[PDB]
């Protein structure tokens, strides 16, 4: 039961997603030929959650690859795990998106979306029991932002009772990567607030910081950054695919992390995070892992958590460990740093546990924080957007596709309301 | 796939195009014959040959006659190479009105035919000169025709600007202004250099004592290649022609990028030098290394795009950008904080044997719109006024269908543009 | 229980500390790979006091290495035992200290101190029960003096109920090693008087004398001098790490040696101290050892003890010996030299005993004297300082960093008060 | 790491620099090509080569032309080697005002670029002459510019003093005074020699009958190496450039060290000699072995630093220092009793093949500030007066922007300096 439909939209989303699949395939003992070569029955028990089986023990991701240009997907295909995907699951155009939400959402994306939806429908029909949908995008481009938003809207209309979660790569205010970034992000978020149950917010700045400080990486590759994201993603759904002492459903996580409908933007984190060299100075305790997880240097969103408070935190631990030990340690953390934990919620954290480590570790953990601090990120984007709008800069590219000032204003109002809500529950 | 069309018009443009084509051939592995995303610039035959997705026009036969006897000859298919009878005679009014309205139709038909090969016709490339007779009016006419036909499609102009001090023609000032009058309301993006700057660069960075056209053209070709390679090749953070339009056109009228390419380093000076990413970025932002007579300190960069090539790391680039931002001298516009697009390609630039440049693992092309360029425009206007006051060299133009008020209108337009720039700066 | 946090600050402090760790590692059977290869269960029983354990039976000093330049720590790393340290425990800058307390305490040290404090905090959190902090510095430099003083202040603010002890290498008036030495020392001591519970005062002159006279060493190496210090240091904490007949806590030693809050500057000594050749003329009795310990030639501070009186003396003996014999011998010493023992304290000495010799000796002992004579050292420094201050010599280097004459005057007043107190209890 | 920059200005400086670079190459194991804390003086390329962290300036092309054709040629990267058109003409007023304010900017830019390689930019080295036209005004200008830019950074001048008796130029006296006027309020430390003393040394200690520039330069290079090696190499009791500033600058204006290097021994005289540490120290303090015409008995040493190299023991050095102190002839200042800094490096000095000096296991560089040097200053002032009384050779200076009162002001400053020295002595 509880099978998940995977969608990658736009370049970022697609490349991250490739790595995600690679990771998970390795985890479940699936080789690039789609054959299983694992050593445990636990490895196949719940393989249904991500994969479909075909004749000759072939396994196929229930994955959809979407793009408005071919190059990215061609590269994916050429790649190592690219040949595992069912070829009819590549849905793509040829006309470019110009980092333009309007092209993705209104015009070129509108032309392709129905074909995507049909494939989605088939996958849904092939499910014993559909749990939900996982999307990968950027916030700042045209495809992931415009097309991605579009797709989510249509899927929620069709499956309004199912879980909708996104791993969304967001702008980092100190190092912008595109000129229209604020426009694309604000337009996207305006619709993500309404049409997703959870969004995991990653900013590349934070990843770079992680790479430099802890992993001792002078030269991060996008591949390595994607690996980090992939690990988080895998961690999130471990308890759907494996046993445990205390188990976590996706829906249960949402319930534990969402006190109000709108506040579902999470900062993910991971542990352990060290170099090949700074590991022998450490032992692997639950305490150690928790310390790592609550270290600002191990956050993947662009905030100091101390510039705010955690409303709710979910930790998912993997490996054999004492529940007593874990709970006690978390209680100690709560006691000693009580000011960073909103007082409305007794037992500020949720813990989940999986009786199964990821290959080559004894223990691991993945962290999901919902903090009032993340308002700062929203503020920065709103300010950036606002200045450009004040001068109607770059606007002709969007007005030419039918978009109107009022819509833009609405988006800004939404953003401001979001931040106000965070302020209220500071 | 995403695929392109090349147009080289006027002597200068044709010359540039030769070099460009040579570069392309060297890069993708194509011979002088055609023997061996390569299809953006090369359509395949039945076998063996590949045909440059190109068009070559000049009213002087002697230019294209040269092409027809050179080594690069049977690469081209004689359908493309068009010739006139009597040349443009450094006279817009022959290029647009008289001899223009005769052979333009043929060229249009050829273009249409070429398009009917492109599934994904991304757009065009036009190479000309604000300074030739052919390149000033004929080019404009062609642009107009293209607009009438397609409109939505992507259009670029590589425009050789009049060097403020150094004259070539006697009526360079009129021609340029006339071109501006007509091209401005069609071509969404124009990438511009002047020769003086290139000469300076050759003198200083390359230690070349003899400024000549071939080496200069090669530099431009390199820039062109850098601009393209996002379509022509793989890489994280890729780029589309439409993305440039979106990114570097804040208001629809202001669309005149400068260009620059670093490293510009000889055989010796490559050694006694590391060539780091940050260093390269710094070099790109240097006052002297710009490819036009325009001090970037005398204004503000509105929107900037940087197209890194070869062995590059994103984090390093980000760091470099941060450093640049930190520098208080290099001013940006108040209202656009996010004024960078990052482009990264795993293909490193490859230099033509018997030329200026040496091997460099990493390079950048930087494309920027500024309030500082307005000075050049002002200078041009002043020049125009000075010689329009006498009304000298006007008896060439009047004879081939012209009016006195047109000039005035053009001047008014220029003034308006200047005003707009000033407003932007404010 | 009772675990100790080790800090080395400045060059002297760092190099001594390396040797200290080397000694102690040997003592506890820890090899340079961090593995235990000892022969006794007593060797590991209390290993917690200095070391943390990691996966794969790796042991790691709870040690922090601090410096404002990299060279010293790089050398440490390159050294034999350097690879035992956890790499994240090296905290260092690149801007030099110029033998300048102001740079260490106010400016460059202030920039680094918070990062050091965070590591300190982690070590504290990793302790079952923190006993105290051990620091190694020089008095006469910039890092050990300025930065060291700073660090101590911050740690006492955070851990005001814990033991703070320093091994501080001080100036020798007959052979000054730097020009600003008096300034650095006086500024340091001004804060050590207030913020440490005990300071072991070593001067290199005394060590050289020891080397020449007893060890018969024509050519002392800094390594050998450091060994001598290291042996004292090891001796001091032996009874925290091992069994005994009568045991000594660090706190208990402080209580026994400190009659008044300010008077906590000790002269350390050691026994046996002979050559390889002048040992066969001797047997190893408690009497012999005591004789050695009370020999002026075996003192490591620059005083004749006969130019004053001992307020209190602590002797710590290692090896199997009769308590009766020891006590009796010490009583005899007291009787025969009663004039050098202040009459306020019956039983002028404390004895401690460890039932465990240091490798390759049957018996050893370590001596801690608190003598009114040590006032002479303070006098010499005060006079040296004072003369230079009279002419405001070298002062611009310090005033330029914000330091004021009044502070200097305060320091001098403190020094004079110290000496007056000693005079009072002569 | 702690890293440095080298500047060699004027013919003399350039010549010195050549020798220095050769010495460095011989020491660290670098070829004429660049093939093989080494990074204080050599930045690495992509591969193979190493680039001297250097700058070479002279307005005479002929000096640097020589460099550009010598064996040491492709070691340097031609970015560094700058040349003028017309020389300084032994005229401060051309070096500072006229031709100085033209190419200085370029040099500054180069320096900035070089700095942008240094993570830990310790400081600079400037080699010139109180006596060249280039080296008197241009140097000053450069210093001023550096002060304006950095200020906090460490700055050194190696200054070839005018020999009291022996003339070279006709307007050596004016130039020197002008330099003093401007450099004095910027450069924190200046290390000085004269040629006469060096010649004397060559005659007596080395038995060399022919005084020439190459061998002389080599001597200076050795001194430079000795000064540096604390940064360049390991050793107990290490030294920083900032430490020199702290140690050898009692009052901010008085900062003119003398230098000396012992042993200065030929191939024969090395035998019939032991070369002990104490002996070497004694030699260093000898009246004749000083590198300037200044009797150290005619005043008092304020602050002294001694940089021992190779096989050395600290105790021995201390003993030597004690012995020196005991000697009643060698006077010290009343108010500074601690007037020694000890520097010890395990690297022994290595001498250039085809040169003056032989192998010596132990050597010293001694750097001292005294009241005795004032005599030289007085002599210089007298000289200036004698020729300013006539106002001869003034028509060179007036023409390139000068005033009569400037000279008077300079004289006043000199007088003030003399007075200060006298006060210090008292
Ligand atoms: C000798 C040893 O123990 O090596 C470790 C290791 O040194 C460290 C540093 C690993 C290493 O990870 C990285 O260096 C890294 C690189 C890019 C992106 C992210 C991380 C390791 O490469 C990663 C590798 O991770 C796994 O094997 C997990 O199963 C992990 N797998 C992948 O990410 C993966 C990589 C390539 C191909 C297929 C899968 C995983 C994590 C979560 C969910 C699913 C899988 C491990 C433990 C190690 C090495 C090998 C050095 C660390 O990472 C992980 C994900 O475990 C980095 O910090 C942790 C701590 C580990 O101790
Ligand atoms: C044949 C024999 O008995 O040799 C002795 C010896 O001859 C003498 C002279 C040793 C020797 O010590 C020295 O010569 C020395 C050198 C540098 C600095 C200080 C001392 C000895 O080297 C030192 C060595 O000391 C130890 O083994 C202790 O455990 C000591 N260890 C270290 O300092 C150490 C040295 C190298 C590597 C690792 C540790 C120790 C002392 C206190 C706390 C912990 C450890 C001993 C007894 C000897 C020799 C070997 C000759 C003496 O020193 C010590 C520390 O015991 C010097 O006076 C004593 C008396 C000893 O009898
Ligand atoms: N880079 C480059 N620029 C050129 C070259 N030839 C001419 N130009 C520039 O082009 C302008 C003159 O225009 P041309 O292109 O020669 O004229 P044309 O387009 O052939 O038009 P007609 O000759 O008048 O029919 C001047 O600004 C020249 O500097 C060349 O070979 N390379
Ligand atoms: N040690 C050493 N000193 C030199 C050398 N050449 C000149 N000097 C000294 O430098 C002073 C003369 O200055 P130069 O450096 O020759 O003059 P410059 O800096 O080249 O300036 P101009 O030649 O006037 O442009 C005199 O005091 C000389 O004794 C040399 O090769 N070695
Ligand atoms: N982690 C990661 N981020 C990316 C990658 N490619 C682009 N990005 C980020 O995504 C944003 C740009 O959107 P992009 O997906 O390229 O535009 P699209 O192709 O129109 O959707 C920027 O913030 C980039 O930093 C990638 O391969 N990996
Ligand atoms: N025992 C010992 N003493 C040292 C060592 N290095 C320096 N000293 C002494 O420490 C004092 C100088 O301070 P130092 O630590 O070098 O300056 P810093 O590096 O700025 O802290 C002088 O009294 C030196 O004799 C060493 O390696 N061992
Ligand atoms: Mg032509
Ligand atoms: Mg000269």
């Amino acid at each position: 039961m509880r099978e998940i439909v995977h969608i990658q939209a736009g370049q970022c989303g697609n490349q991250i997603g490739a790595k995600f699949w690679e990771v998970i395939s390795d985890e479940h003992g699936i080789d690039p030929t789609g054959s299983y070569h694992g050593d445990s029955d636990l490895q196949l028990e719940r393989i249904n959650v991500y994969y479909n089986e075909a004749a000759g023990n072939k396994y196929v991701p229930r994955a959809i690859l979407v793009d408005l240009e071919p190059g990215t997907m061609d590269s994916v295909r050429s790649g190592p795990f690219g040949q595992i995907f069912r070829p009819d699951n590549f849905v793509f155009g040829q006309s470019g998106a110009g980092n333009n939400w309007a092209k993705g959402h209104y015009t070129e994306g509108a032309e392709l979306v129905d074909s995507v939806l049909d494939v989605v429908r088939k996958e849904s029909e092939s499910c014993d029991c559909l749990q939900g949908f996982q999307l990968t995008h950027s916030l700042g481009g045209g495809t992931g932002s415009g097309m991605g938003t579009l797709l989510i809207s249509k899927i929620r209309e069709e499956y309004p009772d199912r879980i909708m979660n996104t791993f969304s790569v967001v702008p980092s205010p100190k190092v912008s990567d595109t000129v229209v970034e604020p426009y694309n992000a604000t337009l996207s978020v305006h619709q993500l607030v309404e049409n997703t149950d959870e969004t995991y917010c990653i900013d590349n700045e934070a990843l770079y910081d992680i790479c430099f400080r802890t992993l001792k990486l002078t030269t991060p590759t996008y591949g390595d950054l994607n690996h980090l994201v992939s690990a988080t993603m895998s961690g999130v759904t471990t308890c759907l695919r494996f046993p445990g002492q205390l188990n976590a459903d996706l829906r249960k996580l949402a319930v534990n992390m969402v006190p109000f409908p709108r506040l579902h933007f999470f900062m993910p984190g991971f542990a352990p995070l060290t170099s090949r060299g700074s590991q022998q100075y450490r032992a692997l305790t639950v305490p150690e892992l928790t310390q790592q997880m609550f270290d600002a240097k191990n956050m993947m969103a662009a905030c100091d958590p101390r510039h705010g408070r955690y409303l709710t935190v979910a930790a998912v631990f993997r490996g054999r460990m004492s529940m007593k030990e874990v709970d006690e340690q978390m209680l100690n953390v709560q006691n000693k740093n009580s000011s960073y934990f909103v007082e409305w919620i007794p037992n500020n954290v949720k813990t989940a546990v999986c009786d199964i480590p990821p290959r080559g570790l004894k223990m691991s953990a993945t962290f999901i924080g919902n903090s009032t601090a993340i308002q700062e990120l929203f503020k920065r984007i709103s300010e950036q957007f606002t200045a450009m709008f004040r001068r109607k800069a770059f606007l002709h590219w969007y007005t030419g596709e039918g978009m109107d000032e009022m819509e833009f204003t609405e988006a800004e109002s939404n953003m401001n309301d979001l931040v106000s809500e965070y302020q209220q529950y500071q | 796939m995403r695929e392109c069309i090349s147009i080289h018009v006027g002597q200068a443009g044709v010359q540039i195009g030769n070099a460009c084509w040579e570069l392309y051939c060297l890069e993708h592995g194509i011979q002088p014959d055609g023997q061996m995303s390569f299809n953006t610039f090369f359509s395949e035959t039945g076998a063996g040959k590949h045909v440059p997705r190109a068009v070559f026009v000049d009213l002087e036969p002697t230019v294209i006659d040269e092409v027809r006897t050179g080594t690069y000859r049977q690469l081209f298919h004689p359908e493309q190479l068009i010739t006139g009878k009597e040349d443009a005679a450094n006279n817009y009014a022959r290029g647009h009105y008289t001899i223009g309205k005769e052979i333009i139709d043929l060229v249009l038909d050829r273009i249409r035919k070429l398009a009917d090969q492109c599934t994904g016709l991304q757009g065009f490339l036009v190479f000309h000169s604000f300074g030739g007779g052919t390149g000033s009016g004929f080019t404009s006419l062609l642009m107009e025709r293209l607009s009438v036909d397609y409109g939505k499609k992507s259009k670029l102009e590589f425009s050789i600007y009049p060097a403020p001090q150094v004259s070539t023609a006697v009526v360079e000032p009129y021609n340029s202004i006339l071109t501006t009058h007509t091209t401005l309301e069609h071509s969404d993006c124009a990438f511009m250099v002047d020769n003086e700057a290139i000469y300076d660069i050759c003198r200083r960075n390359l230690d070349i004592e003899r400024p000549t056209y071939t080496n200069l053209n090669r530099l431009i070709s390199q820039i062109v290649s850098s601009i393209t390679a996002s379509l022509r090749f793989d890489g994280a953070l890729n780029v589309d022609l439409t993305e440039f339009q979106t990114n570097l056109v804040p208001y629809p009228r202001i669309h005149f990028p400068l260009a620059t390419y670093a490293p510009v380093i000889s055989a010796e000076k490559a050694y006694h030098e590391q060539l780091s990413v940050a260093e390269i970025t710094n070099a790109c932002f240097e006052p002297a290394n710009q490819m036009v007579k325009c001090d970037p300190r005398h204004g503000k960069y509105m929107a900037c795009c940087l197209l890194y090539r070869g062995d590059v790391v994103p984090k390093d680039v980000n760091a470099a950008i941060a450093t640049i931002k930190t520098k208080r001298t290099i001013q940006f516009v108040d209202w656009c904080p996010t004024g960078f697009k990052v482009g990264i390609n795993y293909q490193p630039p490859t230099v033509v044997p018997g030329g200026d440049l040496a091997k460099v693992q990493r390079a950048v092309c930087m494309l920027s719109n500024t309030t500082a360029i307005a000075e050049a425009w002002a200078r041009l206007d002043h020049k125009f006024d000075l010689m329009y006051a006498k009304r000298a060299f006007v008896h060439w133009y009047v004879g081939e269908g012209m009016e006195e008020g047109e000039f005035s209108e053009a001047r008014e337009d220029m003034a308006a543009l200047e005003k707009d720039y000033e407003e932007v700066g404010v």
